[PDB]
C-alpha cells in the first residue's frame, strides 16, 4: 500500500547493487538488494539472540539461563582469546550476533542510499546515520580492537550493558571528568535544548491562539529574536540540530575511543595538565 | 631604520589597521601572561615578607 | 506486626502511569500522522471498488483547518484528494513493482522528476508582497560585503557545457538569502530559474556548476507566469524538474554499479 | 591550542577482573609499568646469621624490644635497620656515639616505638599483610623521613568571613577530582563512617548523607590511587556495597583500613611530644602513615617482593 | 556532487528588520542590528534587537545577582588570588547549607550565599519563564515552549529545591561548580545504589538518546528536502510540497511508517520534553521512596545475574 | 576613519592631556601608597 | 615630551570611540584585578581586626 | 591639570545615554561588589555581637 500521493514517484532503477533483480517494494518497505542482505543479517541475528537466551550461561535447565527480558543476556569471550574466533558457547555467538549486526546496520545505511537514488533526494540522512554506526563499531571493533581483544566490546543485554558501562566507567574512577565526555554530554544536552526549542516553534507558528491565522517567518526570527536578542532562522536551525546531534555521537566515539587505548590512569588525573601549566 | 632594502612595501601586504590593534592586544596579553609566570615562580615579589612584614605588622 | 514489606511500591505504580500515558502519546502521534497521504493506496481498494479505505490503526482524526492569513484560504487535513494519473507503466503487472517513466525521462514528471500541485499564487511576506522576488524586484537586497557577485557567473551543466549565464538573483524578502539563481540559457536566451540547492560555485572561476541536468536540458526549465515573481505551483515545478536528472539526465544515473 | 594534552598509545596492558561482558576490567600503561618495578625494587637481604650464641637482652644494655635475638641476629638486625632507614647518614642517625645503649636521641625512641610497629604488623596483620610482611625499606626506602608521609592538611586559603568549602579544589589527593582533599584524618586517622550504602530497597531506615557519600567517593579515590588500581579491583559498581559481588581486596583493604587505624592511633600520634617541628603539619600534627606511605601506587608494596622474612628479629615474641 | 546546505556560500544583505510589530502595553525593542558575515556563513546574519520589559529586567537582574553570588564566593574560595582562581576555576563552588542546619536559613560562611544564589537563580528562570510567555503572546503564538521550559524548569525545582524540602536538608540540592557539580552526580547514584538501575533514569536516557536521534533524522532529512525548500516547513505543511513528500516518503520506504511535516515537530516535541519529565520524577523517587535501585531492581527480579566468578568474604560477618 | 587632518590634531592634544593627567593621579596615588607601606 | 609630531595622524588610521571607550574598559579590569591581588597578599588591610577587634570586641 | 577648555566636546564623540546609563550600572555594581567584600572580612558590621545582645543566653 502506498501514500495518496506515492505512485507517482516510485520508480524504476537507483540501486547500487542487484538492479532490477530485487527493484521492488513490499507493503510501504522497500527492498532492494541491501534490504534482502539486511534481513537476512537481521533475522540471523535475532535468531540467534533467541538461542542464546535458550541456552543461558551454563546450560538451559541452570538457574543463569532465562528468558526474562531485563536479564537476556549474550557477552563477550574472555580475554584470553584475544582477536581469534572463540567457542561458539563461550562468546562466540556473541560474536557472530555482532558481524550479523554490523552487516544489518551497514545493510541499512546502503539501503537508505538507495532510497535517496530513487526519491532523488540528498543523501544527508544515510551519512547521518553512519554516525551512529560509527559509534557502534567503535564499541565493538575499533576499541576492542587496539585492546587486543574482542572481549572488550559490551554484552547484548538490557540491563547487563549498563552495567558493562558501569564497571568501564569506573575503572577511570571518576568518569565525568573525561574531556571528551564532557563535550559529548554538551552536545547530547544542547541537542536536546534546540529539538525542544524548534519543535515547539512550528507547532507555536503553525498553529496559533484562535482568532489568529497561520503565522510568518517574519513572526518565527521575531519570537526568538524578541527572547534572546537573535534567530539562527529556519534553514540553520535544521542544520544546527543535526551538527549537534551527530557531532554528540561523535565524541561519544572519540570519549570512548580514548578510554583506555590512549588513557589508562583516573580521568580527573587528565587535567593535571592545567594545574601544572607554568602560569601558577 | 628597517629590516632592510624596503620594509614599507610591507604596508601594501598587510592591514597597518590590523598590524596595530593585533599587537596592541599582543602586548597586553604577554605582559599579564609573563608577569602571572614569574609571580607564579621563585620571583615572586609581593608573598616575601620584604622588605618588612605585612601581616605580623598587624600583629605584633 | 510492623513490617509487612508491601510488594507494591510507588515506583512500579508511577512505572504503569507512565506507560499508560505513553500508549495514549503514541497512538496520538500515528494520528497527526494521518492528516496527509491517507488513506492508502492498494488494489484492496481498487479491486473493492473502493469498499475498503486503507487507514490502518489508529484511524484518522477529524480535519483541522489552517487559515492562511491574507486572503489566502482555508487549508484542511486530512482532505480528499482528487486523484492524479501516473505518468508511467508498471515495469511488472505484479504489485509492489516499479513504474517506468513514460516518455523522455525528464519530461516526464515521474520519478525524481514527480512533484505535486502546489497553489498557483505566491507566498507572501508578512506585509503580503511576494516573499520569494528577484533583486531586480528587490531593490534593497545587496551581496554581501566579500562575496562574489553570482550575477555574471556563468552557468554551467553536468558534462561541462555551458549552460548560460547568471541574469539576476532570487531573494527571500522575509529571511534574506538567495533562493534561486536566474539562467539566461544560451541555446534560446530565456530565462529560468535554478533552486539553490541545486547549484555550486566556483568563485575563483565565477562559474556556477550544476551536478543535476546537463547544460541542454537548461532548455527545458519548467516556465514562470510571469518573470517578476513566482508562484508555490511553480517552485515545486521547477524543482522537481532538476531533481528528475539526478536519476535521469544520464543513462547511468539509472544505477546498477554491479 | 588550547593544548592537546595527556595521553598514551595503544595497546594498553589489560586484565580480566571480573565475568566476561561485566566490564570489571583494568587498563595499565605498560612502559609505566616498568619503570614502576625498576623503582619498586627490593633490597636483597644480608646473609642469615647462624647464631648460636647468648641472647641479645643478655649482652646488651638498654634492649627493650629486640631482646630474644642471638648476638649475630641483633646485629644483622642492626645492619638492615641501618641501610632501611639512613644509609646516607649510617650508624650514628640513631645512636649517641661512643653509646650505642643511650636513649639520648630522639630518632632511637622512634626507632625502638617502630620496631613494635612492624613487629606487630607482620605477625597481627596477616589478614592484610600476608606473607610479604613489612620492612622499614616499605616506608623508608632509604630516607629517614617516609617520602610519602602525611599530615592533616588546612586546603587553600578563605578570608576571615566565609568558612572552606570543605571539598572543591585542585587535590592529587582525592585523584584531582573536587571531592573532599581530605579524606585520611576522619578514616584514616579517627575511623568514621564510610558505608553509605541502604541494605533495604525502599527508604526510611538510612540516615547516611550525601555527603557522606562524598567523602567516602573522595577517600576511595584516595585508596584507588595508593594502589594504584580502580574499582573493579575490589568492587562490582552495580553495587558497591555487594560483598559477594566484590573481589577478595575488598576484604584485604578491609583490615588493612582498620591497620593503618591502629598504626596512626597508637605508634605515631604518641611520638609527635618528641619529634621536632620538622616533622609536624600546621595543626602541630605528625607526619603520619596511609596506604600510599607504604604501596607507593603499587598493589603490593613492591610488587610483592618479600622481605621481611628474611629477619626473624621482626616477628612478635 | 551538490551543495549540502551546509554552509551559505553566497550571502545577502538587506536592512535590518524590527520584526514584527508589538500591541499597546508590549515596551519599545532596544539595541540596533549589527550582521557577522560568519553568523551568516552558516545563519541569519542578523543581529538583535531585543526586548526587555519589566520581566526581562527583573530576570536579568536576579540572574546577574545569582551570578554573583557564585562567582565571587569562587573568587573567595582561593584568597581572592585571580590567578588562583583561573587556575583552579573548573574545581571552584559554591557548596550548599550544611545537614546541621536542616531547612533553616543560615549564616553567610556557613551556606547562606548558596541559599541567596539558589533563589536568585530560580526567581530569575521562572522569570525567564513568565518573559518568553509574553514575548509569545505578543506574536498570536501558542505556548509550546512555555510548556517545555516549564518541563525543564520542573526538572530543575525537583532537583534543587522540592527533593530537598521533602528530604528537609538543603546539603541535598546541587552545588554551583562545574567540578563540583559532576562529582554531586556522581554521589547521588553512588548514595541511591547506582542510578542506572532506576527505571525512570533509564526512560529519561531512552528520551535523551531520542532526541538526538529525531533531530538529527528529522534534520538531516530537511537538509535532503532543502532542495525543493522543505525548510520552509510552515508552507510546505500549509501547503504540502514535493519537499514534504519525498521526505514522507524516504522514511516510508525505509522503516515502514512516516509521519509529516507537521507531526514531525511533534514527535520531536514530545521526545525532549519526556526526557526532562521522566528525569524529575526519577529523582522524585530517589531517597523519599526509594533508597537504593540496585536492590529494587532485584526485588523486581530484573537485575540480571551471572556466575559468580570473583567474590570476598564479609569483614562485618568475621 | 573619516576624520579630517585637523580633527585629529585637537582630539589628539585633549587625548595627550588627559591621559598624562592620568599618570600624575596614578603616580600620587602610587607615592600615597608608598609611603604608607613600602613595598620594594 | 619625547614624541612624535606626525602622531595625530594615528586617528585617521584607528577610530577614536573605541579606542577612549576600550581604555576605560581595560583599565578598570586592570585596577579591579590588581586590586584582587594585593587583596590576596601580604599587603592586605582588611583581613586582620584592627584597631577595634570587631570580629572579637563583642564576639570571641 | 584640571579640564581641558574643550572637554565638552566629548559628547560630540560619546553618546550622552550609554555614557550614562554605563556609569550607573559601573556604580552600582561597584557598590554591590565593595559591599560584599567588606562584608567577607574583618570590617564585617553586622555579626560584630554589638552593640546589645540579640541572641539571649546561646542556641540560634
Ligand atoms: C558509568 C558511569 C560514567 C559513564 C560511563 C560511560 C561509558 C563507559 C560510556 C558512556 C557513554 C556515553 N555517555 Mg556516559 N557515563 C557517565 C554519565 C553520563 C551522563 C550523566 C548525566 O551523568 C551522561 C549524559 C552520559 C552520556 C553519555 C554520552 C556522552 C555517551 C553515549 C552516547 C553514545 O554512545 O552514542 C552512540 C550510539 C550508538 C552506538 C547506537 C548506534 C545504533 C546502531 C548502529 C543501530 C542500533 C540498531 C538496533 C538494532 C536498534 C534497535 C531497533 C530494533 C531493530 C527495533 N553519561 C557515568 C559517570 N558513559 C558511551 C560512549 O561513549 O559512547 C561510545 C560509553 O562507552
Ligand atoms: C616581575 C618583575 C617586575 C616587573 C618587571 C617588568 C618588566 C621587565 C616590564 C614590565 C612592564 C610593565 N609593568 Mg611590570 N614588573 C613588576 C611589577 C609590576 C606591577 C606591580 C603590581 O607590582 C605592575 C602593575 C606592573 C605593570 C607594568 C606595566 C605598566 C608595563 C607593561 C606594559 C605592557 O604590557 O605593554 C602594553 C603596550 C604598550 C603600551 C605599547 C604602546 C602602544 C602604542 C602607542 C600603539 C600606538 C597605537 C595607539 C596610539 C595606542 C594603542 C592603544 C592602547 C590600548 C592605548 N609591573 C615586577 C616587580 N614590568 C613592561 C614595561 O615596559 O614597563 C615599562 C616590561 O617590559
Ligand atoms: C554519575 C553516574 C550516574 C548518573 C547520574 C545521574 C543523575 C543524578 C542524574 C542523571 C540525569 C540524567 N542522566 Mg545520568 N547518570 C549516569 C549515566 C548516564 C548516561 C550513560 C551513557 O551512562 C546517560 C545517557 C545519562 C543520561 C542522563 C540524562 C538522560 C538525564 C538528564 C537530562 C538533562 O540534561 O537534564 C538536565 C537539564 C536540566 C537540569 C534543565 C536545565 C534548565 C535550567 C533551569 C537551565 C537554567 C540555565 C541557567 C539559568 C543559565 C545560567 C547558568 C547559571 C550559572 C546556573 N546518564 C550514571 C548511572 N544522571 C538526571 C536523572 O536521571 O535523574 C533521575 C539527573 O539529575
Ligand atoms: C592596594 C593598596 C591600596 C590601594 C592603592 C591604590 C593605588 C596605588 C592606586 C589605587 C587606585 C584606585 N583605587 Mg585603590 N587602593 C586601596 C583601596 C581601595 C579601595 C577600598 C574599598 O578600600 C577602593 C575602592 C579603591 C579604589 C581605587 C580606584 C578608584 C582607583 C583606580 C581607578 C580605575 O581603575 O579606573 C581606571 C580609569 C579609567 C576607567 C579612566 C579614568 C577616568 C577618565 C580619565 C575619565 C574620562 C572620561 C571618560 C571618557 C568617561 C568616563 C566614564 C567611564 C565609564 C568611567 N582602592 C588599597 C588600600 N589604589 C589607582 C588610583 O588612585 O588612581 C590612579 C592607583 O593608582
Ligand atoms: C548518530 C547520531 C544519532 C543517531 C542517528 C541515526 N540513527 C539512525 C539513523 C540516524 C540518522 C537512521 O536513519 C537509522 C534509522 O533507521 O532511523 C531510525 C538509524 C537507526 N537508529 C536506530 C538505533 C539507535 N540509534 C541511536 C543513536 C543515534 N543515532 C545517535 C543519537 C541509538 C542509541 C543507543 O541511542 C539507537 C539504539 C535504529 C532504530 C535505526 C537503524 C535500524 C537498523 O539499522 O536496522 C537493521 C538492523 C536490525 C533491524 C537489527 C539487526 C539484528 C541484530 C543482529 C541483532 C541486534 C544486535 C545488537 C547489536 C544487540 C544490542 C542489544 C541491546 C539491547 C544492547
Ligand atoms: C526539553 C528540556 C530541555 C530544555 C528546554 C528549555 N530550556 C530553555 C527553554 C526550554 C523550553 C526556554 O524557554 C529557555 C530559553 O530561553 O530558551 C532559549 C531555556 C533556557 N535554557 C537555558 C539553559 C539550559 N537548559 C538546559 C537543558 C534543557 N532545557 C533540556 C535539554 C541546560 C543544560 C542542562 O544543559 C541549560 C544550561 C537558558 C539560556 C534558558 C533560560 C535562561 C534564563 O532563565 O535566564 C535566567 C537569567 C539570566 C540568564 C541572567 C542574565 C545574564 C545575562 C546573560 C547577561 C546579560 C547582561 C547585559 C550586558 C545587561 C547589563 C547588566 C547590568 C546588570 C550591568
Ligand atoms: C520467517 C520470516 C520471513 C519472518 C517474518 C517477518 C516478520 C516477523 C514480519 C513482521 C513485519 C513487521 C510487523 C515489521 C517489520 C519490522 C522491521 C523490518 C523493522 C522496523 C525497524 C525500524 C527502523 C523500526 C524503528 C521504530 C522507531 C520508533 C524508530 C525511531 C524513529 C522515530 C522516533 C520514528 C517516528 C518518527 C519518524 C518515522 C520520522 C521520520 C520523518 C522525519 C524525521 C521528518 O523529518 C519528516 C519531514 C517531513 C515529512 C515526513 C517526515 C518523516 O516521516
Ligand atoms: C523556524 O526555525 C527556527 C529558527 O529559524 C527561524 C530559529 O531562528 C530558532 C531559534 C534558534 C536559535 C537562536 C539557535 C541557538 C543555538 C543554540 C542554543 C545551540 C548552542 C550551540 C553553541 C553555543 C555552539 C557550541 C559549539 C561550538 C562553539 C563549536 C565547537 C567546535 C568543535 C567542538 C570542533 C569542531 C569539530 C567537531 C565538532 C568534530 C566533527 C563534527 C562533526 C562530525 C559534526 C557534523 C556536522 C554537520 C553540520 C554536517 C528556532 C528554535 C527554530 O526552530
Ligand atoms: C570574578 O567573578 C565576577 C564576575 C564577580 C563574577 C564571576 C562569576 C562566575 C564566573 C560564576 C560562575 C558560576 C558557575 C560556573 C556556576 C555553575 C553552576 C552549576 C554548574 C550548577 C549546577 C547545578 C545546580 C543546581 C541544580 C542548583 C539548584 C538550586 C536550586 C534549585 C535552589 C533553589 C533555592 C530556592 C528557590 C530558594 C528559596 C529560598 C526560600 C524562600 C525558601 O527561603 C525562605
Ligand atoms: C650499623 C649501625 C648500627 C649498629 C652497629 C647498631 C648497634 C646497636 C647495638 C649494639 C645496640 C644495643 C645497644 C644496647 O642497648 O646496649 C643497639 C640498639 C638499638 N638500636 Fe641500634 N645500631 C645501628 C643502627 C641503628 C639504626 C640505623 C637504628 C634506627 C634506625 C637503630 C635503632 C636502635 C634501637 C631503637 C635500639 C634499642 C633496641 C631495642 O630496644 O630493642 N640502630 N644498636
Ligand atoms: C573510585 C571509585 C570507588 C568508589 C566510588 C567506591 C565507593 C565505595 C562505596 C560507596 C563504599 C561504601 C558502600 C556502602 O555504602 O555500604 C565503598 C566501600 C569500600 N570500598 Fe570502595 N570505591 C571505590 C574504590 C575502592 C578501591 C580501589 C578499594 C580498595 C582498594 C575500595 C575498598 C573498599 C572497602 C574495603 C570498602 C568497605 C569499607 C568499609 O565498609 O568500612 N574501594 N567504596
Ligand atoms: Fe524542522
Ligand atoms: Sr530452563
Ligand atoms: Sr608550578
Ligand atoms: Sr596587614
Ligand atoms: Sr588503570
Ligand atoms: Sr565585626
Ligand atoms: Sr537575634
Amino acid at each position: 500500500a502506498m501514500l495518496s500521493f506515492e505512485k507517482k514517484y516510485r520508480v524504476r532503477g537507483g540501486t547500487l547493487i542487484g538492479g532490477d533483480l530485487f527493484d521492488f517494494w513490499v507493503g510501504p518497505f522497500y527492498v532492494g538488494f541491501f534490504g534482502v542482505v539486511g534481513f537476512c543479517f537481521t533475522l540471523l541475528g535475532v535468531l540467534l539472540i533467541v538461542w542464546g537466551a535458550t541456552i543461558g550461561p551454563t546450560g538451559p535447565t541452570s538457574d543463569l539461563q532465562t528468558y526474562n527480558l531485563w536479564r537476556i543476556s549474550i557477552a563477550p569471550p574472555d580475554l584470553s582469546y584475544g582477536l581469534r574466533m572463540a567457542p561458539l558457547t563461550e562468546g562466540g555467538l556473541w560474536q557472530i550476533i555482532t558481524i550479523c549486526a554490523a552487516g544489518a546496520f551497514i545493510s541499512w545505511a546502503l539501503r537508505e542510499v538507495e532510497i535517496c537514488r530513487k526519491l532523488g533526494i540528498g543523501f544527508h540522512v544515510p551519512f547521518a546515520f553512519s554516525f551512529a554506526i560509527g559509534a557502534y563499531l567503535v564499541l565493538v571493533f575499533v576499541r576492542p580492537l587496539l585492546m587486543g581483544a574482542w572481549g572488550h566490546g559490551f554484552p547484548y543485554g538490557i540491563l547487563s550493558h549498563l552495567d558493562w558501562v558501569s564497571n568501564v566507567g569506573y575503572q577511570f574512577l571518576h568518569f565525568h571528568y573525561n574531556p571528551a565526555h564532557m563535550l559529548a554530554i554538551s552536545f547530547f544536552f544542547t541537542n536536546c535544548l534546540a529539538l525542544s526549542m524548534h519543535g515547539s516553534l512550528i507547532l507555536s507558528v503553525t498553529n496559533p491562539q484562535k482568532g489568529e491565522p497561520v503565522k510568518t517567518s517574519e513572526h518565527e526570527n521575531t519570537f526568538f529574536r524578541d527572547i534572546v536578542g537573535y534567530s539562527i532562522g529556519a534553514l540553520a536551525i535544521h542544520r544546527l540540530g543535526l551538527f549537534l546531534a551527530l557531532s554528540a555521537a561523535f565524541w561519544s566515539a572519540v570519549c570512548i575511543l580514548i578510554s583506555g587505548p590512549f588513557w589508562t590512569r583516573g580521568w580527573p588525573e587528565w587535567w593535571n595538565w592545567w594545574l601544572e601549566l607554568p602560569l601558577w | 631604520f628597517t629590516m632592510n632594502a624596503n620594509l614599507y612595501k610591507i604596508w601594501l601586504i598587510l592591514d597597518p589597521r590590523r598590524v596595530l590593534v593585533s599587537i596592541v592586544a599582543f602586548q597586553i596579553v604577554l605582559g599579564l601572561l609573563i608577569h602571572m609566570i614569574v609571580l607564579s615562580t621563585d620571583l615572586n615579589w609581593l608573598d616575601d615578607n620584604i622588605p618588612v612584614s605585612y601581616q605580623a605588622l598587624g600583629k605584633k | 506486626s510492623a513490617g509487612i514489606t508491601h510488594y507494591i511500591d510507588a515506583a512500579q505504580i508511577t512505572i504503569w502511569a507512565f506507560w499508560l500515558f505513553f500508549f495514549g502519546l503514541i497512538i496520538y502521534l500515528r494520528r497527526e500522522d494521518k492528516r496527509e497521504g491517507y488513506p492508502l493506496d492498494s488494489d484492496r481498494t481498487e479491486r473493492s471498488g473502493g469498499r475498503v479505505k486503507v487507514v490502518g490503526f489508529p484511524d484518522l482524526p477529524d480535519p483541522k483547518t489552517f487559515v492562511l492569513p491574507h486572503n489566502g484560504g482555508t487549508v484542511v487535513a486530512p482532505r480528499v484528494e482528487a486523484p492524479v494519473a501516473v505518468n508511467a507503466t508498471p515495469f511488472s503487472p505484479a504489485p509492489g513493482s516499479p513504474l517506468v517513466p513514460n516518455g523522455d525521462p525528464m519530461l516526464s514528471g515521474f520519478g525524481p522528476a514527480a512533484s505535486p500541485d502546489r497553489p498557483k499564487h505566491c507566498d507572501l511576506t508578512f506585509e503580503g508582497l511576494p516573499k520569494i522576488v528577484p533583486m531586480r524586484v528587490a531593490k534593497e537586497f545587496s551581496i554581501a560585503e566579500g562575496d562574489p557577485d553570482p550575477r555574471g557567473m556563468t552557468v554551467v551543466g553536468l558534462d561541462g557545457e555551458v549552460a548560460g549565464t547568471v541574469s539576476d538573483v532570487w531573494v527571500d524578502r522575509s529571511e534574506p538569502q538567495i533562493r534561486y539563481l536566474e539562467v539566461e540559457v544560451a541555446a534560446n536566451k530565456k530565462k529560468v530559474l535554478l533552486p539553490i540547492g541545486f547549484s555550486r560555485f566556483d568563485k575563483k572561476a565565477r562559474k556556477v556548476k550544476v551536478d543535476a541536468i546537463k547544460a541542454a536540458h537548461f532548455a527545458n526549465v519548467p516556465t514562470l507566469s510571469n518573470p517578476d515573481q513566482v508562484t508555490l505551483y511553480e517552485e515545486d515545478k521547477v524543482c522537481a524538474y532538476y531533481a528528475g536528472g539526478k536519476l535521469y539526465a544520464t543513462a547511468e544515473r539509472a544505477g546498477p554499479l554491479l | 591550542s588550547v593544548m592537546l594534552l595527556g595521553c598514551e598509545g595503544p595497546p594498553p596492558g589489560t586484565e580480566q577482573i571480573g565475568y566476561r561482558g561485566v566490564g570489571m576490567e583494568n587498563y595499565y600503561n605498560k612502559r609505566q609499568r616498568a619503570l614502576s618495578i625498576q623503582a619498586n625494587q627490593p633490597v636483597e637481604s644480608l646473609p642469615a646469621a647462624d647464631s648460636t650464641g647468648p641472647k641479645a637482652s643478655e649482652v646488651y644494655q638498654n634492649v627493650q624490644v629486640l631482646k630474644d635475638l642471638s648476638v649475630g641476629e641483633f646485629t644483622r638486625t642492626m645492619v638492615a635497620v641501618t641501610t632501611w632507614v639512613s644509609p646516607k647518614e649510617g650508624c650514628n642517625y640513631c645512636h649517641v656515639p661512643g653509646n650505642w645503649a643511650s636513649d639520648d636521641i630522639y630518632t632511637k625512641v622512634v626507632s625502638r616505638r617502630m620496631f613494635e610497629l612492624v613487629r606487630a604488623a607482620n605477625s597481627d596483620w596477616k589478614a592484610h599483610v600476608a606473607e610479604t610482611g613489612v620492612t622499614c625499606y616499605t616506608c623508608h626506602r632509604g630516607n629517614p623521613v617516609p617520602k610519602y608521609a602525611w599530615v592533616t592538611d588546612p586546603g587553600p586559603k578563605y578570608p576571615s568571613g566565609l568558612k572552606p568549602t570543605g571539598q572543591n579544589y585542585g587535590s592529587k589527593t582525592v585523584a584531582y577530582a573536587s571531592l573532599p582533599f581530605d579524606p585520611l584524618t576522619p578514616f584514616l586517622d579517627q575511623a568514621n563512617e564510610i558505608r553509605i550504602t541502604g541494605n533495604a530497597a525502599l527508604a526510611g531506615s538510612n540516615p547516611a548523607s550525601l555527603k557522606q557519600a562524598e567523602w567516602t567517593f573522595g577517600l576511595m579515590m584516595n585508596i584507588s590511587d595508593s594502589l594504584g588500581v580502580g574499582c573493579t579491583f575490589c568492587h562490582n559498581t552495580r553495587a558497591f556495597n555487594d560483598w559477594t559481588q566484590s573481589t577478595p581486596k575488598r576484604t584485604t583493604a578491609w583490615y588493612a583500613i582498620r591497620h593503618v587505624r591502629d598504626i596512626n592511633q597508637n605508634y605515631i600520634w604518641p611520638l609527635n611530644d618528641v619529634l621536632p617541628a620538622s616533622r609536624k603539619g600546621p595543626y602541630g600534627d605528625p607526619l603520619r602513615v596511609s596506604c600510599m606511605t607504604c604501596h607507593q601506587a603499587v598493589n603490593k608494596p613492591l610488587y610483592g617482593a618479600q622481605m621481611a622474612k628474611d629477619y626473624p628479629g621482626l616477628y612478635k615474641t | 556532487p551538490e551543495y549540502q546546505n551546509i554552509f551559505t556560500a553566497v550571502q545577502v544583505r538587506a536592512p535590518a528588520y524590527p520584526g514584527v510589530p508589538l500591541p499597546k502595553g508590549n515596551l519599545p525593542r532596544i539595541g540596533r542590528p549589527i550582521f557577522s558575515y560568519w553568523l551568516g556563513k552558516i545563519g541569519d546574519a542578523q543581529i538583535g534587537p531585543i526586548y526587555l520589559g519589566l520581566t526581562g529586567t527583573l530576570s536579568i537582574f536576579f540572574g546577574l545577582v545569582a551570578i554573583s553570588i557564585i562567582g565571587f564566593n569562587m573568587l573567595a574560595s582561593v584568597h581572592w588570588d585571580v590567578f588562583q582562581f583561573l587556575k583552579h576555576f573548573f574545581w571552584l563552588g559554591l557548596e550548599p547549607p550544611p545537614p546541621q542546619y536542616g531547612l533553616r536559613i543560615p549564616p553567610l560562611s556557613e551556606g547562606g550565599w548558596w541559599l541567596m544564589a539558589g533563589l536568585f537563580l530560580t526567581l530569575s528562570i521562572l522569570l525567564w519563564w513568565v518573559r518568553t510567555y509574553k514575548r509569545a503572546e505578543a506574536l498570536g503564538m501558542s505556548q509550546h515552549l512555555s510548556w517545555a521550559f516549564a518541563a525543564a524548569i520542573f526538572f530543575y525545582l525537583v532537583l534543587g529545591f522540592i527533593r530537598p524540602v521533602m528530604m528537609g536538608s538543603w546539603a541535598k540540592a546541587v552545588p554551583f561548580g562545574i567540578f563540583p557539580h559532576l562529582d554531586w552526580t556522581a554521589a547521588f547514584s553512588i548514595r541511591y545504589g547506582n542510578l542506572y538501575y532506576n527505571p525512570f533514569h533509564m526512560l529519561s536516557i531512552a528520551f535523551l538518546y531520542g532526541s538526538a536521534l529525531l533531530f538529527a533524522m528529522h534534520g538531516a532529512t530537511i537538509l535532503s528536502v532543502s532542495r525543493f525548500g522543505g525548510d520552509r516547513e510552515i508552507d510546505q505543511i500549509t501547503h504540502r510540497g514535493t519537499a514534504a513528500e519525498r521526505a514522507a516518503l524516504f522514511w516510508r520506504w525505509t522503516m515502514g511508517f512516516n509521519v509529516t511535516m507537521e507531526s514531525i515537530h511533534r514527535w520531536a516535541w514530545w521526545c525532549a520534553v519526556l526526557t526532562v519529565i521522566t528525569a524529575g520524577i526519577g529523582i522524585l523517587l530517589s531517597g523519599t521512596v526509594v533508597d537504593n535501585w540496585y536492590l529494587w531492581a532485584v526485588k523486581h527480579g530484573m537485575a540480571p545475574a551471572y556466575p559468580e566468578v570473583v567474590t570476598a568474604v564479609n569483614p562485618y560477618e568475621t | 576613519t573619516g576624520l579630517t587632518d585637523d580633527e585629529a590634531k585637537e582630539f589628539h592634544a585633549i587625548f595627550m592631556q588627559s591621559m598624562y593627567a592620568w599618570f600624575g593621579l596614578v603616580v600620587i596615588a602610587h607615592l600615597l601608597a608608598w609611603l604608607y607601606r613600602p613595598w620594594l
